[PDB]
């Protein structure tokens, strides 16, 4: 299994999606709660009162499940708690599209962007069609120089901008300077 | 993958 | 340079062809003719001559455009690849790729085709003529990841290794997709 000779303890969220939880580390070789390994906790965190090896969150358990692999939680910024200055909304006027992001990391990166009042699009487009449904776009955020979307915002004159530029925004409450933030310079 | 390339 | 002190010996292209390559390997610093290298197609040639070890210009243009002098064995494409010739037994298959670029993909695609797929950019589920996309029968990757291989999933198609690729092309003879699923790479 590959949660196997892995012990959790699942904290943080209701009892109905706890016990979903519980029930796929279970059913991936894990064992439910000595110290465990693993103290699973939502993506913005949670009091940890128990010593444990280390809190990760239901990003890092279900993306580890997805890829069947045990990806070290220090590898990704959401595979351990977010912190974000609450209550805070610095995006609100934003619109912005994802690319090369898949899955749980997507679902993850939406819900903050949201969080901190953007609105998220599938499409990104340079311009609003009411026909369509579509907004302009103001922000692409991905992962590495290259692609259609890449291009486009280049095109464009949009920014494009790795997640810490929204991982930073999330943590000040604050709009960070997308220019200290641009695929170009990674 | 820098492009999605995904359809349907 | 890249090639500094490395003699090479370009075998069994065009009459043009020959003639890209040894310019590609002096503009990375390599000498042409016991020659350290010698150069021969994908699918290979005669080779009279003793050499270091016979490599491909798959191989040699993957070394340029990461400007890393990796190792033959570590790739499949970067040795000449035995293939049955006369055999089309992915005769129906429209194949994608995922996680593969440049040198690697134009061969990958090159013995595709040659096994008679037809091979796309865009993986695919349901056919549209207006599109022009076909409905896609095969994914082929490295890894778990991506949003190629989760549609895969989703949709229910193989999603396989490149050795499954490599496997038909040997035999004249289509492998079992289920012993080559990425599902159970480790």
């Amino acid at each position: 299994g590959l949660f196997s000779q892995k012990s959790f303890l699942v904290l943080g969220f209701s009892n109905e999606n706890e016990s979903n939880i519980a029930n796929i580390i279970k059913e991936n070789a894990g064992k439910i709660m000595t110290v465990a390994d693993y103290a699973v906790v939502p993506l913005l965190g949670c009091e940890v009162e128990a010593t444990v090896g280390e809190v990760v969150t239901n990003t890092w358990l279900v993306t580890c499940i997805d890829y069947q692999t045990l990806f070290d939680p220090k590898s990704n910024p959401l595979f351990t708690p977010v912190p974000v200055m609450t209550g805070m909304t610095p995006l609100e006027d934003c619109v912005i599209s994802f690319s090369q992001c898949a899955g749980a990391e997507k679902e993850s990166l939406t819900f903050l962007a949201n969080l901190l009042g953007a609105s998220v699009q599938e499409y990104f487009v340079r311009k609003s069609n009411a026909k369509k449904g579509m907004f302009a776009s103001t922000h692409l955020i991905l992962k590495e120089r290259g692609g259609s979307k890449y291009e486009a915002a280049k095109k464009w004159n949009l920014p494009a901008v790795t997640i810490a530029w929204l991982l930073e925004t999330a943590r000040t409450g604050k709009r960070a300077d997308e220019s200290h933030f641009l695929i170009e310079n990674s | 993958d820098s492009d999605t390339d995904v359809e349907e």
